[PDB]
């Protein structure tokens, strides 16, 4: 899964940035979040967020719902390495299993069950 | 570049 965020800013700079953000806010966990490429849905202004540890996926899903102005009823779907993560799961497990050596976790969204 | 915090 390509993130745009990957090809604009090289690996050794998004190392020592999410060091920095990881040491200035040390009991939230940075994500890159990006709409899946073929998706028909809402696009998201910004992609960097700081996330609490501690919130689920569910409560995520209800904060980027609000913010790409979604209702309830219409569908979202979250992808970290093309799965969908769990919804109980916290941002702190999600990102200590799949963050990666950038110190950052990313996530996709998509109105679609399946990434592409 | 910056981060937006999210909260509840």
């Amino acid at each position: 899964m390509k993130f745009v965020y990957k090809e604009e800013h090289p690996f050794e700079k998004r190392r020592s940035e999410g060091e920095k953000i990881r040491k200035k806010y040390p009991d939230r966990v940075p994500v890159i979040v990006e709409k899946a490429p073929k998706a028909r849905i809402g696009d998201l202004d910004k992609k960097k967020y700081l996330v609490p540890s501690d919130l689920t996926v569910g409560q995520f899903y209800f904060l980027i719902r609000k913010r790409i102005h979604l209702r309830a009823e219409d569908a979202l779907f979250f992808f970290v390495n093309n799965v969908i993560p769990p919804t109980s799961a916290t941002m702190g497990q999600l990102y200590q299993e799949h963050h990666e050596e950038d110190f950052f976790l990313y996530i996709a969204y998509s109105d679609e069950s399946v990434y592409g | 570049s910056s981060f937006e915090e999210l909260d509840l």
